[PDB]
This record gives C-alpha cells, sequence and structure tokens, in this order.
RNA sequence: AGAACAUGGGUGAUAAGGUCCGUGUUCGAAAGGGAAACAGCCCAGACCACCAGCUAAGGUCCCAAAAUAUAUGUUAAGUGG
RNA sequence: AAUGCCGGUGUGAGUAGCGAAAGACGGGUGAGAAUCCCGUCCACCGAUUGACUAAGGUUUCCAGAGGAAGGCUCGUCCGCU
RNA sequence: AGGUUUGGCACCUCGAUGUCGGCUCAUCGCAUCCUGGGGCUGUAGUCGGUCCCAAGGGUUGGGCUGUUCGCCCAUUAAAGCGGUACGCGAGCUGGGUUCAGAACGUCGUGAGACAGUUCGGUCCCUAUCCGUCGUGGGCGUAGGAAAUUUGAGAGGAGCUGUCCUUAGUACGAGAGGACCGGGAUGGACAUACCUCUGGUGUACCAGUUGUCGUGCCAACGGCAUAGCUGGGUAGCUAUGUGUGGACGGGAUAAGUGCUGAAAGCAUCUAAGCAUGAGCCCCCCUCAAGAUGAGAUUUCCCAACUUCGGUUAUAAGAUCCCUCAAAGAUGAUGAGGUUAAUAGGUUCGAGGUGGAAGCAUGGUGACAUGUGGAGCUGACGAAUACUAAUCGAUCGAACUUAAU
C-alpha cells in the first residue's frame, strides 16, 4: 500500500536508486496504489551518471509491493519489499535492464515491454 | 398550488388545483369547507358532520337525507 | 446548567408518577404457604 | 465445530490426493497457468511456513527467494489450479508458524532443520 | 416469480468451475407450506401466506412459544398442516398457482437465478456518532479536548432550535435490510439447503426471506 | 432627556425611524372603535347600573355583525422605446 | 419591591457526591452483622504506611457499661457519652 | 433601476448580548465550477469563440505565512460565488491581539509614547424548560383475544471517468484532423451488509524464558506492565469479502420543427402544429391506523346477570433458566421434557511433543514410539447427573331496508 510520502526502491538501471512518491494517479481522493498502478515521484538517491538524476520528477510503475495482491482462486504473491520501475509515458521503460522478479498483473495492465526484460515473472 | 410542510428541513410539498381535483377531489372540497370554519375544538367537531363523495352515490339511506338546493 | 424557573407542585408530582415500588408477587406458595413473591424459592411460612 | 450441513454440502470438493505436510517441509508446487489456449505448468519451490484452518477453507504458505528478493505464495489446499504436490525434504522445527524471517541478502534469520 | 423462506446457517466457500473462489452463505429452507391465499375479491389484494419450520402441538400447560396456542392451532388446520414458527406473506407471486396446503420445495430455485434476500441486522446496542454515523474524531494531541463527541448541533440564535434528523447517538442497528441482486450457486435437495453468493443480514440461525429479484 | 405625523424651511445626497428651527394635531398624562397584530395614523374623550334605542370612522360570501342589494360601465392581469 | 436585615421553609432531586488503598470463607455474640470479635488462607508497604525522638497538641491513655447525637453506609464497635 | 458588503445615523443591549483564524457538524440560495440539454461562429476541421435554458448530486492533497487573503508543487470532471450574530467556544484549540517581564529603533527635559518590531506569558459551569436523537409505562378505538396485513401520510436514495468501433469518412494544395452507433467494460468516490479468505486485537488458551521469596532437588504456585518473548479459539472489526446507484417511461424550458391571416407579397403561431432535458412522475429501500379509524383468518364465552356484573373459559401478565437481544425497560429462546444455562463425554479448531519408563551421551542435551503426544475459553454434538418441573394474579341504543 503506497500512499504519498512513501519511500520506494528502484529496480532497474538509471541514475535512480530511491524515489519518494508525490501523487497516486487515478481518481479524486484516491489514496493508495498497488502493483499495476502509476505514481509520480522525485529522485532522492541516484548514481553518478545515468539519464535520471537527483531532483527529477518522474513517473513510475509499481512492481512487487509488500502488501501483495489477491487473485481469483484465492491465491497470494506477497513480496519482501516495495519496488519501482521508472517509465517513459508511452508504456515503456526509461532504463534498459530490470532487476528482481515481476508480477503477472503487469501483463493485464499492458506492461509487456517490461514483462520480457525481467527475470522470474510470477 | 397547495402547500404543506413536514417540519423536516426543506420538506415543502405541493400540488396544483386541477390534479388535486383529478385525484382525491373529496379532499379538495372538504379542505375548503374546513378552512371556512372556526378553528376551535367545537369548530373541528362541526367539520365532522361533513361527508363528501366523488360520484352520485352514498351509503346514508337509514338517516333519511333530504335534498337541499343552494339558495344563493 | 441552572434551572431558569422554579418547579411547581403540579409538575413535581407529575414527574413522580412512576417513582413507585413494585408489588411483590402475591402468589400462593405451592408445597405449603400463602401469598408471596411469585414462583419463588419461598420459605416464608412455607416450603417452596 | 461448524455444522453437518456445512460439511455435507462442501464435502465433495475436498481433494484426497495430497501428501502430509508439516510446517518446515520443503515442497515443490506444480501450478497451472492459463493462456490463449495452452495450460502451461510452472513450479514454485519453497519451505512451508504456516497452515491455518479446517475443512474446505484450508490454506498454506511457502517461501522462496531464488532471485535475491523473498517471495511469499499463499493458496488454498483444495484449489483446482494445482496439479500435484511433491514433498522435497522434511526438516525439524519447534514452532507452528515460521515467521522469524527488514529482509534481504542472507538476512533471513530463520532456522533450517 | 418465486420466494420460499429462510434461516441462514453460516458461511463457507465453494470452488467455481473454470477455477474461482466463491464465498457462500448456506441457507436451509425446510418445512414450508402454503397456509392461506389472500384474494383481491375478499382481501383487496392477492398474496399467499407461507409458514416455515413447524412447532409442537397445543399442550395444556404450555407457555413458551415452542407450542401453539388455540387460535393458531385452529389456523393452518384449515390448510391441513402443523403449526409453524414463522409466517410471512408473498405478494410477488402468482396466486392462481399454489393450491392451499401445497408444500413449496427448496428446488423451486435453479442454480443461476438472481434473487433478493431480506433479513434483520445484528443489533450492536447503543452507539455514538463515530460508530453509527462515521464521523472524524478530531485531534488526539496538541492540547485537544474533543475526541469522540459530535460537533455543533446547529446555527446561532437564527433558527434557534435543532432540526429533524440531526444524527445523534442512539441504538445502532437491528433494522430490516434487503441485499439485492445476489445469485444461487447450488440447490442441494437431499439436505434442502441453498447456496447464495455473498453475505446475508443477521446472525446465524435467524430468519431470512428469498425472492426473485425485481430488477 | 421630549416623540411621531402633515404642512413651511436650513443642513445632509431632492438619504436616514438622521439632525436643527417655525405653524398645528395627537402621545407623553388617554381607556373605547378602525388600520390583521401595531404609544404618535383615522373616529372619539370612560362618575356608576341595565340581556333598551340612534349614529361615527370603517364596513355587509364564510371565519366574523350587516346587501351573494340594485341599475349601469371597465378588467381577463387573480390578491426606454 | 431598597442584588434591604433577621428567622423559617421550598425548588433543583431521590439528582451530584460518599477523599488514592485485596480480599475470601468458616465460626461467635447479638433484637438486628458485608462492616464488631476469633481464625486459616491470600494480598500490600517493603530506606518504609517500620522503630524512636521532637516541637506542637493536652487526657485523646486503661477497664467496665452505652449506643440519642458524632463517624460521609452500617455498627453489637470507637480517639464519641 | 435592482441587491446592501468600506461609510452615514445613535433606535435595543454598559446591575456584561464576552473572543480573529483553524477543527468538528451542518442547512438554505442561484447571481452555474463539473456533469445535462440546447443555438451561434469573422466555426475550413478538430480546436474553439459565444449565448440561453437548467439547482438533483458532487466539488483535493501538500510546501511556504497566526493568518483572511495570497504565491507555489502535484493532481481532478471539477477544484464555483454567497447567506445563516461574516453559521457553530454552556462542542474544541489558542497560533494572531487588548494583560503584568524584557531587548531594539524613533520621538519626548522627564514620567512615558509609537504602532514599528522581537522573545515569554492560568480558556469556568452536575441541563430546569423548549428543541433534537433513542427507548419504555398509561389509556383509547360497541363482545374480548392471538397472528397475519392495507397504506392516508412521512423519510432515504438520483455522480462520475477509462478501452473498443465510428474514423481517419467528412474535411486538410502543406503539415493537421469531423461528428456520430453497440453491447459492454472493468474502475474512482461515497452508501449499506457481513467474517468464508488476507490481516488486527484476544488480560480464566497452549509454549519458551530472566530475578526473587515459599514449601528445601526438580516440578508447582506468588510478584516484577498480562514480568518478558513467540503463536492463537470464539465474539468485536478494516486495511478484507459481497451488493447498489441519473434512467431504466415517454414527455418539457430560451431552442428546433409543421401548416397559415390581419399586414391579400411575407409569416416556427396569431387560432392551431411536435419535439430537445436533468423536468416530471413513475419507479427502488425503510418506517407507518394516537390515519381518534381500515381489513382478513382462527380461538373463547350455549350460562351465570338487574348480562348493571361474576365466576370458568381463549389469553396475558408475575417468578425462574438464558441470548441470536440488551444502559434499564423492552424484544427473542426455554421452564420435567430435554436440551434454554451448567457439569460430564466426544469432537472441531489452537499450540506443537506432557509425564512415568527406556535408550543414550562425560555433561550441558538428544532421541521416540508399539506417541502430530499431553493440555485446552467463549465453538458444535449427544446426554438426564444439578437446575428452571408446584402455585396463585388479571382477564370476556336510534333508523331504514330486508329477510
Amino acid at each position: 500500500m503506497i500512499q504519498q510520502e512513501t519511500r520506494l526502491k528502484v529496480a532497474d538501471n538509471s541514475g535512480a536508486r530511491e524515489v519518494l512518491t508525490i501523487k497516486v494517479l487515478g481518481g479524486s481522493g484516491r489514496k493508495t496504489a498497488n502493483i499495476g498502478d502509476v505514481i509520480v515521484c522525485t529522485v532522492k538517491n541516484a548514481t553518478p551518471g545515468g539519464v535520471v538524476k537527483k531532483g527529477d520528477v518522474v513517473k513510475a510503475v509499481i512492481v512487487r509491493t509488500k502488501s501483495g495482491v489477491r487473485r481469483n482462486d484465492g491465491s497470494y504473491i506477497k513480496f519482501d519489499e516495495n519496488a519501482c520501475v521508472i517509465i517513459r509515458d508511452d508504456k515503456g521503460p526509461r532504463g534498459t535492464r530490470i532487476f528482481g522478479p515481476v508480477a503477472r498483473e503487469l501483463r493485464e495492465g499492458n506492461f509487456m515491454k517490461i514483462v520480457s526484460l525481467a527475470p522470474e515473472v510470477l | 398550488v397547495y402547500y404543506r410542510h413536514s417540519n423536516h428541513p426543506g420538506g415543502i410539498k405541493s400540488i396544483t388545483a386541477g390534479e388535486l381535483r383529478r385525484t382525491n377531489p373529496e379532499r379538495l372540497i372538504e379542505n375548503s369547507i374546513k378552512g371556512m370554519l372556526p378553528s376551535t375544538r367545537l369548530g373541528e367537531k362541526q367539520g365532522k358532520k361533513l361527508f363528501v363523495y366523488g360520484g352520485a352515490e352514498h351509503p346514508h339511506a337509514a338517516q333519511q337525507p333530504e335534498n337541499y338546493e343552494l339558495r344563493g | 446548567a441552572v434551572p431558569k424557573r422554579r418547579t411547581s407542585k403540579t409538575r413535581k408530582n407529575k414527574r413522580r408518577t412512576h417513582f413507585k415500588i413494585s408489588v411483590p408477587g402475591m402468589t400462593e406458595c405451592p408445597n405449603c404457604g400463602e401469598y408471596k413473591l411469585s414462583h419463588r424459592v419461598c420459605k416464608n411460612c412455607g416450603s417452596y | 465445530t461448524n455444522h453437518k450441513l456445512i460439511e455435507a454440502v462442501t464435502k465433495s470438493q475436498l481433494r484426497t490426493d495430497l501428501p502430509s505436510f508439516r510446517p518446515g517441509d520443503t515442497l515443490r508446487v506444480h501450478v497451472r497457468i492459463i493462456e490463449g489456449t495452452r495450460e502451461r505448468i510452472q513450479v514454485f519451490e519453497g519451505v512451508v511456513i504456516k497452515r491455518r484452518g479446517g475443512g474446505v477453507s484450508e490454506t498454506f504458505t511457502v517461501r522462496k527467494i531464488s532471485s535475491g528478493v523473498g517471495v511469499e505464495r499463499t493458496f488454498p489446499l483444495h484449489t483446482p489450479k494445482i496439479e500435484k504436490i511433491e514433498v522435497k525434504r522434511r526438516g525439524k522445527v519447534r514452532r507452528a508458524k515460521l515467521y522469524y524471517l527488514s529482509l534481504r541478502g542472507k538476512a533471513a534469520r530463520i532456522q533450517e532443520i | 416469480t418465486k420466494g420460499i423462506l429462510g434461516r441462514k446457517i453460516g458461511m463457507t466457500q465453494v470452488f467455481g468451475e473454470n477455477g474461482e473462489l466463491i464465498p457462500v452463505t448456506v441457507v436451509e429452507a425446510k418445512e414450508n407450506v402454503v397456509l392461506q391465499k389472500k384474494t383481491v375479491e375478499v382481501d383487496g389484494y392477492n398474496a399467499i401466506q407461507v409458514g416455515f419450520e413447524d412447532k409442537k402441538a397445543y399442550k395444556k400447560d404450555a407457555k413458551s412459544n415452542k407450542y401453539a396456542n388455540k387460535p393458531a392451532e385452529g389456523h393452518a388446520k384449515k390448510a391441513d398442516a402443523a403449526p409453524k414458527r414463522f409466517i410471512r406473506e408473498f405478494r410477488n407471486v402468482d396466486v392462481d398457482a399454489y393450491e392451499v396446503g401445497q408444500e413449496v420445495s427448496v428446488d423451486t430455485f435453479v442454480a443461476g437465478d438472481v434473487i433478493d434476500v431480506t433479513g434483520v441486522s445484528k443489533g450492536k446496542g447503543f452507539q455514538g456518532a463515530i460508530k453509527r454515523h462515521g464521523q472524524s474524531r478530531g485531534p488526539m494531541s496538541h492540547g485537544s479536548h474533543f475526541h469522540r463527541a459530535p460537533g455543533s448541533v446547529g446555527m446561532a440564535s437564527d433558527a434557534s432550535r435543532v432540526f429533524k434528523g440531526q444524527k445523534m447517538p442512539g441504538r445502532m442497528g437491528g433494522n430490516t435490510v434487503t441485499v439485492q441482486n445476489l445469485e444461487v450457486v447450488q440447490v442441494d435437495t437431499e439436505n434442502k439447503v441453498i447456496l447464495v453468493k455473498g453475505n446475508v443480514p443477521g446472525p446465524k440461525k435467524g430468519l431470512v426471506e428469498i425472492r426473485t429479484s425485481i430488477k
């Protein structure tokens, strides 16, 4: 469950290790987001180089929250930490590599460019 | 238009004369009789001597009722 | 927070309408006895 | 205890196929993923950490890291998306809920056999 | 349309073919019979009267509701039936069917039907304004002295009174509720129970009514 | 410590239930009838009794006393061009 | 009729409150016992709610009798008579 | 001209009408922010400009300032403008300002001042009446009762956004881009159920463990926040799971439409002539005969009577076990069968291997069952053992018409 003001970990390659969420995109008064949703955020810790730098206000997608999602058969997929992939606003990743596993909700969310880059899709 | 309030906030209701005469015309006549009587307890009793019927048929044959013609 | 007018005799005695004691039962004691708290474990002049 | 009507009307959908679990066992679970038209199987492997419930609404949980990031997977005992259960190992624990595991690296502060 | 009569038992889950998790309430409807047919020519409207589970016979020194008294024992003797514990009317049905005394089976409903369920809520007792109307409980620190109280109750000397329906504390809810547009998942006739997809108002073993959905 | 009203004027903005003079009335210190209610507006000044009569101002379909009165006309709207 | 002075009696009302603090059961005395006496358990203070010593107070100290008032309930008890 | 927001006036209140912003909770208006209808264009076309009609419902998260106001960051369909003692302090706070301390500046001979700053500075009340939200007692209603109801009349619910044709057609010498049709779709808010699933908590549930004091080893019990740590039954719950929502009918407002004269040409109107919404009503949910009167089914008095009333009647209170109900009343489940409550016996579910004996191992410890054992609260079943198993109280005329 990602509100505003939550620190979120970045799981791809660019000058971005760390983001703080500005706004949960969606409806009015929408409070939280989860896997499949899109937030707007600022970069708090970067690496020297890369395209994104510190102080940039960017979009991202959620992959692998700690409060995992529910399926129809009543099955769950919780993760140990909250991750993030910075996206380019054409449904496409602004980096070039994806680290760690990614959940299948992105396939139904039409994130299929990010689906092939990542190892271990569940 | 006829008006009434329910003592509930914004609870003013209404109905126009023609459609009150078209549905429940007995109320239409007895309301305007009873508005012409004193509003004491004796007056509200005297309004209970009134029987209104839509259509030319009534049940009160044992009382032996007489025709009265409006002497204007 | 304070009463604005005093209370009159009529009003105070109206309020005391229900401030009553309930009559205790008045049932005959079954095994042996007389009128009592109904369906009791009645021992007063009896053996219920 | 629930009611004989509750067991009678769900009693059919129990599956009498599965082995006997104990929290602390390693299992590989063969789950069935659907697509356009091809029912692919993918396998989840991990240690069992909790089992709660009774009757039809039973549930268990298996934990796996395998990529650097721990992953949980919870699912019904009698759900028909499961093709079979293979008990990998047995392992000896002292608790019924293996919750003792911030988590990353090898900082899973758990005890194994 | 249809309608039988109730007493829910509890909740369970059932697996849907094509693979689903479906939470369900088990409603047992046994011992129903038509007791009386209201007719528009005699009563002004058309309805049937149904009695759900049956009680004991009239007993001499019988005083709990477990036995039937003389008047209700005489009623439903015209219907060739045993005394019932619940009697409700169904005026959403077609009275030209339903011979008086007809045993309404639980398989009048077919898995797939859209139904309405009515019942009585659970009774939380006396509650105040946070629980009962969903208010906001102002601040817990910074010197604050109002936590669960309600705020103001009106304006100032203009309209110098409180209006109707001002949402104060009181008795929470033991009301009549109807949940529309639920579904029959399964009709089990050996045990005479109904599976309904969802939740039902009231506690366990309380009376419920099931009807064909109007919309 | 005065007040409203109509008429004559100043001040103010051809404002004020504003303020300042002049000529009257009424309230103040005045009960009664009318204006729905309503010191100052209209009629009228209560020594006491009466289940007598004539009138004022205002009124006469019901509330609520008295014309659903006459005869003869307007109105169709109900209460800068 | 002076938010007059003194006395008596209301209303609010059977309402607010009864001043931090372990108690259970058995037996006894009594017109009357949760409350007094006697147990056997159990809890509390535990550098003190322990033992002295002051100032200060002035018979409150002991025994037997008593329950009108006092004791925020009761009382057969008491620093009360 | 219309409505009264900086001012004019001094009519109520100085034997007190006591407070700016913010918080909590509202209720009205329309002079319309979004959504809904329409039309105009110097609208090629989307864009747009521009108007009129429309008041049901909605109308946000932060950074800076005590702030009203104001500038900024992100969203959203949208982030309107007003009244109500500039709504609301016997509902809240107390940052600003009118209090006693102190520093600075300016101006005063000085005591002091300014209106400039800056730091620090005690927010009382047990609800009588009316009002509001809940829940009872009394009486009533032409025989008394028990159960089902009708509905005069009340209250509550009408909001929104994506992906798909259409369509790349209209149109675009270029780059740019019309409107319009179906099911659906799965969403955001806010409503009202409920605990099967994920989770929370659980103070008479099982386990591990540290100090100390008692019965002297150990095993128990006491106190250390429930001593602490790890799990967790039922009940109660959100962050969990279900469900609803313009509207499911046409029809109306500037507007668009038809035929047609004074004014013989002309004319959307003049008589006539249709539509276009959020308009109606419908619908949907709940409560409802104290609606001072509306039913239907069954039961009981065959008397007694001066049927004025009495006893028996149908039936309800009294009392006692209780909970699915509950401040209390009330409302349900029960009272000698029987399963209301408790014990006992079995489950379920919880937590996870008790003792005694054996086998070790130097010993701390392990094994290991012919041991997923022993323990177990509120869950469930069955059961006569302990109990609700006696008995009194209260209670049954006028009139026409027939037949």
